[PDB]
């Protein structure tokens, strides 16, 4: 078999890149309002960081 | 005469066992971040707070 007429195409790919970038704040998220919370999870505060 | 408030207080210890820096956690967005990343010298770049 030898080709003889030829035809073009586009193949359309989709690929993503990157995200959006987001922060989550451990004390407001965690407590908020409040001092004994603040002072509990002072113990925490690796995890947090 | 002075008024003592509770602030959070960042000391740093040398060899002898005694207090030779304090820093004031809660006075500027820079010392926050000095008692935060517990360092005293802190370079170029952005950093989140409170």
């Amino acid at each position: 078999a030898i080709p003889t007429n030829f035809t073009i195409s586009v193949t359309t790919e989709i690929l993503p890149v990157s995200m959006t970038k987001t922060s989550v704040d451990c004390t407001m998220y965690i407590c908020g309002d409040s001092t004994e919370c603040s002072n509990l999870l002072l113990q925490y505060g690796s995890f947090c960081t | 005469v002075g008024y003592l408030q509770p602030r959070t207080f960042l000391l740093k210890y040398n060899e002898n066992g005694t207090i030779t820096d304090a820093v004031d956690c809660a006075l500027d967005p820079l010392s926050e971040t000095k008692c935060t990343l517990k360092s005293f010298t802190v370079e170029k770049g952005i950093y989140q707070t409170s």
